[PDB]
RNA sequence: CGACUCUUAGCGGUGGAUCACUCGGCUCGUGCGUCGAUGAAGAACGCAGCUAGCUGCGAGAAUUAAUGUGAAUUGCAGGUUGAUCAUCGACACUUCGAACGCACUUGCGGCCCCGGGUUCCUCCCGGGGCUACGCCUGUCUGAGCGUCGCU
RNA sequence: UCGCUGGCAGUCGGCAGAGCGAGAAAGAGAGUGGCGCGGACGCUACGCCGCGACGAGUAGGAGGGCCGCUGCGGUGAGCCUUGAAGCCUAGGGCGCGGGCCCGGGUGGAGCCGCCGCAGGUGCAGAUCUUGGUGGUAGUAGCAAAUAUUCAAACGAGAACUUUGAAGGCCGAAGUGGAGAAGGGUUCCAUGUGAACAGCAGUUGAACAUGGGUCAGUCGGUCCUGAGAGAUGGGCGAGCGCC
RNA sequence: UGCGAGUGCCUAGUGGGCCACUUUUGGUAAGCAGAACUGGCGCUGCGGGAUGAACCGAACGCCGGGUUAAGGCGCCCGAU
RNA sequence: GGACCAAGGAGUCUAACACGUGCGCGAGUCGGGGGCUACGAAAGCCGCCGUGGCGCAAUGAAGGUGAAGGCCGGCGGCGCCGCCGGCCGAGGUGGGAUCCCGAGGCCUUCCAGUCCGCCGAGGGCGCACCACCGGCCCGUCUCGCCCGCCGCGCCGGGGAG
RNA sequence: CGCGACCUCAGAUCAGACGUGGCGACCCGCUGAAUUUAAGCAUAUUAGUCAGCGGAGGAAAAGAAACUAACCAGGAUUCCCUCAGUAACGGCGAGUGAACAGGGAAGAGCCCAGCGCCGAAUCCCCGCCCCGCGGCGGGGCGCGGGAAAUGUGGCGUACGGAAGACCCACUCCCCGGCGCCGGGGGGCCCAAGUCCUUCUGAUCGAGGCCCAGCCCGUGGACGGUGUGAGGCCGGUAGCGGCCCCCGGCGCGCCGGGCCCGGGUCUUCCCGGAGUCGGGUUGCUUGGGAAUGCAGCCCAAAGCGGGUGGUAAACUCCAUCUAAGGCUAAAUACCGGCACGAGACCGAUAGUCAACAAGUACCGUAAGGGAAAGUUGAAAAGAACUUUGAAGAGAGAGUUCAAGAGGGCGUGAAACCGUUAAGAGGUAAACGGGUGGGGUCCGCGCAGUCCGCCCGGAGGAUUCAACCCGGCGGCCGGUCCGGCCGUGCCGGCGGGGCGGAUCUCCCGCUCCCGUCGGCGGGGGACCGCCCCCCGGCCGGCGACCGGCCGCCGCCGGGCGCAUUUC
């Protein structure tokens, strides 16, 4: 019964809640075995970035958000051919492909391309067999200075 | 302090594999002391009792200085019976008294192939641990 | 409790009539538990009055900028002999309060050393007083994995470990803090500041890194700088027994009528 | 004075509260995450020197083999080239039960092959192996005034 | 208790000088010229002290508990087999009270104070739950179907067992002799008298030891009845049903 | 003449009433039913009315002394 | 309702809201979700992890709009608007705890005069808050006259009450 | 008539296989209430929930747009925070109620049919030979048998693809075996007092163990042992040891499978129907002139179709490509096999069940369903004498204790027996006031001390003063020296942090070594901070050292008795 002035309110209590509680206790547990799964990932991929394939420049959609850029699913098959890799060879080499998205305009077609062949000349490829090297391979002098990077691989800052 | 996140301080749970063990693990409890001379000798501790080692009583009633020779091990009530360790009953009959290993120095061991292996075993054991400690 | 405690059974009322209290019964059979009483907290057996849930709060959030505050607090009260003494540790023969050794300490590995340490720096009757405070705990503590209780030593603060712990852990009464990694709940036991720290030359130098001077902010928190006081000169005395205010005051008036 | 009744205290009963214990619960978390026609889950009946229940086991029946261990089990008896425990990968595993020759009394069968009867001449007796439903691939034997071809 | 939202940091001491209650505001004001070594208590200021007035109370509200119970973090160089918890007490006391502290006795392994924290935290009632015990009370009652007596034996023991005699009853639609359903060892023998047989028992359908059910020709097994029930088929979301 | 006032939040219980002097409606009347004003009982003990919810006096912390209210002073039973 | 005694036995937990109190920071604040480093499943750190929540702006059903002005100097169409340039620049009345000034005065012989302290007629600047009057923003109504241009329009903007 | 194909369809204890049933905490698909709320009740709520049926896995389901949007656009699925108690629904009442965008966890994409081209280039089974084998596979041989043209395999799938032509590049792929090099499961081991003395029935208690405060400690968790143990025992700690078995990531060898790419131009090819969509009906949803699903009727097209949250027509845009399929991770888990822990309960509690518990027991059945822990350290469980038929007693004995005697730890209350004391015709009990009698206590029974002084007997190494040494407290009007400042001022000073304050080089893009543009680095400037130098101010009462002066105290001499005690 209401009393005196105070807010009239609506409580969803009227199912059968308490069948049908979540509780949080193994939030700790849950945390501990995805860290541990995320350094067993880690280091079975050796020399590879822990945070996977590089990803591309990409502008939220909304009025409220389209001044902000993050990063994307995939690079776009029209700057990847305008950058000159294989469409079946990027995400060999580690770069993100998704065949869905278009380009609209030619500014982030051309930020997207900068960045893709700023990635490429800066990775370090290992020869397929350790003893024999080929064309595209690098050389043992970075080769003995390879190593992990952690977090996103080239950070998107605005 | 216990580090290893697989074995139990837990109180019931200790009691509980103390109070029903198996006969082989009831062997391992019931340990004894050697006597001064033999554990400097054989470089060796402690040592499971057998049904024919001669001991001293150390503790209780019938604490003293006499050697005793273990008559039978009884595992299932933990005790081990001395041959002069024992009373007498109402109607005339003499009885064991039941002693509990611990309380209990060995004076000579009897030996065999077996013994003499995990003899050796414990004292090459201690050797190792003391060679890595310095 | 098991959310189906008392709640197994079959049971109904038997109703007005049959000159009985209307109370839920088990139904019929030859057995002891048979129109007994089933349901309700007044009966043998049946649920208690509220369940206790897990969904209880059983956490609870304090903000940052005061959880840093208390820490400071304690930090502040544990170099303050009378209130190491009022906490009972016993440093009638420590050399300097804020006691703080060299950096070869922290690469220590034996606890024989360690002890040795400790009878040096004469810190070794708070240990002895532990260990005349070891006994057993009062209660149902006992059968609960609680049985024996103590007293808390000296803290040792440490900003790098090269064996400290492994020399430290095994004295009674000792706990181990890293100087960035502090805590309330080892910096204050029960609640009561003016725990006896021991701390190392490295761990003093950068304390005040961790948590800036009064002109310059914390270098390695986010935006922290000390608390400011509401007042600077506490001491009270010397202020009202002072030229100034003993100058405008009026008579005292002690004489009873 | 006495009996009877009432109160208090001592002692003694009836009764089993309190206190101290705890090989049990409850709750949270971690890892794993595995039954069955090669016969499951469940049930029935049996097995110990003295054994009712519980436990374990299956006519090899409170267990066999193997490995580890290394001198016991024990309430009373009995008599180290490995007792006892644990592990468990070899072997074995009664009657029902999806339950499977038909029915569920444990009744009635059929077929093939062994050993008695016989000296295959059949019966009669014992033993062994098959004999359920659906469905797939293939095999064999078939059907149709279904579509044809040669006669 | 409330009010005065009264007073007290002035314990200002030989580096001294003792004051602030008295009708009527405000300086124990500063300067310029004309020997003997001494002096109680106090003020956990969340304390202490001084005056006044006041004190009923159900429903209800608020404050204080150095009231009480269980558990956790601190702390008492706490207590304890030279005796802890618990329990009893015509013993000594404290507190307005909740309650508490000592002494004695019994007991035989743990317990408590203080600062905080947490709660399945205080019973006279609910025809409350469970367990136990009274008065009633050595009371009601041990009255359906005619009935018993004598002697002996065994036995520690006989109204009740067994043997003999006598007197009665059932009266062949039986209180007789035998089966079906149901029961499941109650059947037979030996032994016992704790418990049971609403008195008792030397007896028992009680208890303990052992025994005991034999089929070509008695029944089941075979047949079909009223009916039940598969397969083909149909229906059915489906277990399945018709 | 007397007295320190103003002001804001949050709020429980209650929402069956009853009695008496004077006023008063229905009814023959009622320890009846219904109103007005004030005071009580409910929530309240104490002295007197022998006895009593509301009548007369008087309202209450634990006590010593004194004096009164209403009502009393043959005996019960304090006081002619 | 109640023979008697012992033990048990009934305002709890979660979520939301409101007010009051205590703490930290403060036009901001808060990592709770994620990530990095026996007790510890704790604790510490992140700031280009503040995404986000609440607050900082309201009003209208919505399209939408969205929180001071006055003076000086001259002109264009007495005043008024604009061009201009400058100046002041963020209310008023009453009551207000406190603070400021000060006609004079607070004695140890008498006069003059110094410093410090103190009291003080009267006069002031007025906190928070209350009452009242004005002002500004959004909706709506009534009456009116001007201004703007990339598109001079069923356009846009502005005033008074 | 017969014979032979093919198509449909039978029968086999034909050869070889496969399904059934159980559990069901988590999941998938159907079916599906009513208590209850609305202060009544019928729509609504409860609630796509309980009950019912079917089906799995170690997770399942979903999943690579017939998507979201309207932006400068994002880009499979799943989970978390927020969006949000919001848009919307609702006798517009009670009530119910999402999604996009943004931030994270995880991250992975693929295959057919169809259109086409390759001499069916494809697959299965039987028999034989060699190899391997407890996952039945590898090679070879069969004028061996079948399936298949009513369509097997290779290429190929919307991101386009194929073929031809020309350029450039390429021989680093995989698996089946064999061998070799560096986590899991099991087993056995690894420090130090039973030291001296002393309590006890028993010690793990108490005291001690030096000038090394007994010994070990990377081991002071726990449990057992006749109370209470770091050193008696098992364990605990250790990137400690030894011994077996299994797997992986690695290595080499043997054998087998494939002879494979990219760019440019030309020519061709390009898709899923009783489905979409429409009408109506019923259920569902926040979805409102109809979100999703289903029934029945109508029933498509190919610049087509779907969607673009209000029905309709006309007209431009945007975005996808339905009616075929597979797919790990992040996610769920009150059943199961093992584990670890707890501010939980402590035998009327905690599961119904701490114990021969889903047991005894009740019901025709479906089903219902208890009560029940503790001698002692050790049975040392009471021999023996005696009365009695025996139960049951009296002695005796064990034990520290029978005041622990086989349902035996402690042993309360109600109720009962007896002993003692007291009392007794208004049931008893109760409040206030005394009195009497008892039981105990006071350890009552000649009753307080405490300072100063006077007098009398005593006894001391003995007072004041002086000297030597040490320590301490306060000062130096302004002694010297330091240190600090939540102070300031300078600087021909040496740096870190930040800046929505400005401007030499490199990288990139667009231009015939060039102009202009974008990203970064560098430099200057500003503010703050730290440090070195110099100067003021303040402090040393959260923070001092030395010399001097005064005072006090202690120790030692000297004091020698009208002093001091
Ligand atoms: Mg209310
Ligand atoms: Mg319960
Ligand atoms: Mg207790
Ligand atoms: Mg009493
Ligand atoms: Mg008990
Ligand atoms: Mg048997
Ligand atoms: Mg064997
Ligand atoms: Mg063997
Ligand atoms: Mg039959
Ligand atoms: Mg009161
Ligand atoms: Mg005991
Ligand atoms: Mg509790
Ligand atoms: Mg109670
Ligand atoms: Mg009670
Ligand atoms: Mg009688
Ligand atoms: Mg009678
Ligand atoms: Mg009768
Ligand atoms: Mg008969
Ligand atoms: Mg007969
Ligand atoms: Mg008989
Ligand atoms: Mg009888
Ligand atoms: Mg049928
Ligand atoms: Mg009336
Ligand atoms: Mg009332
Ligand atoms: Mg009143
Ligand atoms: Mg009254
Ligand atoms: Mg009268
Ligand atoms: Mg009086
Ligand atoms: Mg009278
Ligand atoms: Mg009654
Ligand atoms: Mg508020
Ligand atoms: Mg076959
Ligand atoms: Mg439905
Ligand atoms: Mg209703
Ligand atoms: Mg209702
Ligand atoms: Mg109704
Ligand atoms: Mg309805
Ligand atoms: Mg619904
Ligand atoms: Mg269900
Ligand atoms: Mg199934
Ligand atoms: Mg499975
Ligand atoms: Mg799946
Ligand atoms: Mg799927
Ligand atoms: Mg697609
Ligand atoms: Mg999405
Ligand atoms: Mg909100
Ligand atoms: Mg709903
Ligand atoms: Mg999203
Ligand atoms: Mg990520
Ligand atoms: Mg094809
Ligand atoms: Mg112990
Ligand atoms: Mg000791
Ligand atoms: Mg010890
Ligand atoms: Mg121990
Ligand atoms: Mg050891
Ligand atoms: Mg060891
Ligand atoms: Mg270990
Ligand atoms: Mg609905
Ligand atoms: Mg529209
Ligand atoms: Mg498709
Ligand atoms: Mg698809
Ligand atoms: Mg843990
Ligand atoms: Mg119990
Ligand atoms: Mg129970
Ligand atoms: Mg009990
Ligand atoms: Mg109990
Ligand atoms: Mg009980
Ligand atoms: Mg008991
Ligand atoms: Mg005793
Ligand atoms: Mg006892
Ligand atoms: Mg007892
Ligand atoms: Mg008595
Ligand atoms: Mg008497």
């Amino acid at each position: 019964a209401p009393s005196r002035n105070g807010m009239i309110l609506k409580p969803h209590f009227h199912k059968d809640w308490q069948r049908r509680v979540a509780t949080w206790f193994n939030q700790p547990a849950r945390k501990i075995r995805r860290r541990k799964a995320r350094q067993a990932r880690a280091r079975r991929i050796a020399p590879r970035p822990a945070a996977g394939p590089i990803r591309p420049i990409v502008r939220c959609p909304t009025v409220r958000y389209h001044t902000k850029v993050r990063a994307g699913r995939g690079f776009s098959l029209e700057e990847l051919r305008v950058a000159g890799i294989h469409k079946k060879v990027a995400r060999t080499i580690g770069i993100s492909v998704d065949p869905r998205r278009r380009n609209k305009s030619t500014e982030s077609l051309q930020a997207n391309v900068q960045r893709l062949k700023e990635y490429r000349s800066k990775l370090v490829l290992f020869p397929r067999k350790p003893s024999a090297p080929k064309k595209g391979d690098s050389s043992a002098e970075e080769l003995k200075l390879a190593t992990q990077l952690t977090g996103p691989v080239m950070p998107i800052r605005n | 302090m216990k580090f290893n996140p697989f074995v139990t301080s837990d109180r019931s749970k200790n009691r509980k594999r103390h109070f029903n063990a198996p006969s082989h693990i009831r062997r391992k409890i019931m340990s004894s002391p050697l006597s001064k001379e033999l554990r400097q000798k054989y470089n060796v501790r402690s040592m499971p009792i057998r049904k024919d080692d001669e001991v001293q009583v150390v503790r209780g009633h019938y604490k003293g200085q006499q050697i005793g020779k273990v008559v039978q091990v009884y595992r299932k009530k933990y005790v081990i019976y001395i041959e002069r360790v024992q009373r007498e009953k109402a109607n005339g009959t003499t009885v064991h008294v039941g002693i509990h290993p611990s309380k209990v120095v060995i004076t000579r061991l009897k030996l065999d192939k077996d013994r003499k292996k995990i003899l050796e075993r414990k004292a090459k054991s201690r050797q190792v641990g003391k060679e890595k400690g310095k | 409790v098991s959310e189906l405690a008392g709640h197994q059974t079959s049971a109904e009322s038997w109703g007005t009539g049959r000159a009985v209290a209307r109370i839920p019964r088990v139904r019929g059979g030859g057995t002891h538990r048979s129109g007994q009483g089933a349901f309700g907290n007044m009966c043998r057996g049946g649920r208690m009055f509220a369940p206790t849930k897990t969904w209880r709060r059983w956490h609870r959030r304090v903000n940052t900028t005061q959880k840093r505050y208390a820490i400071c607090s304690a930090l502040a009260a544990s170099a303050l002999p009378a209130l190491v003494m009022s906490k009972g540790h016993r440093i009638e023969e420590v050399p300097e309060l804020p006691l703080v050794v060299e950096d070869k300490v922290e690469g220590y590995k034996k606890t024989k050393e360690a002890v040795l340490l400790l009878k040096k720096l004469k810190a070794w009757n708070d240990i002895k007083k532990v260990y005349a405070s070891q006994r057993m705990r009062a209660g149902k503590g006992k059968m609960r994995n609680r049985r024996r209780i103590q007293r808390r030593g000296p803290c040792v603060i440490y900003n790098e470990d090269n064996g400290i712990v492994k020399a430290f852990r095994n004295i009674p009464g000792i706990t181990l803090l890293n100087v960035t990694k502090l805590n309330i709940l080892k910096l204050a036991p029960g609640g009561h500041v003016g725990r006896f720290c021991i701390w190392t030359e490295s761990a003093f130098r950068k304390l005040d890194d961790l948590y800036g001077t009064w002109r310059k902010a914390a270098s390695l928190k986010s935006n922290y700088n000390l608390p400011m006081h509401k007042m600077l000169n506490t001491d009270l005395s010397r202020i009202l027994k002072s030229p100034e205010i003993q100058r405008a005051l009026r008579a005292p008036r002690k004489k009873i009528h």
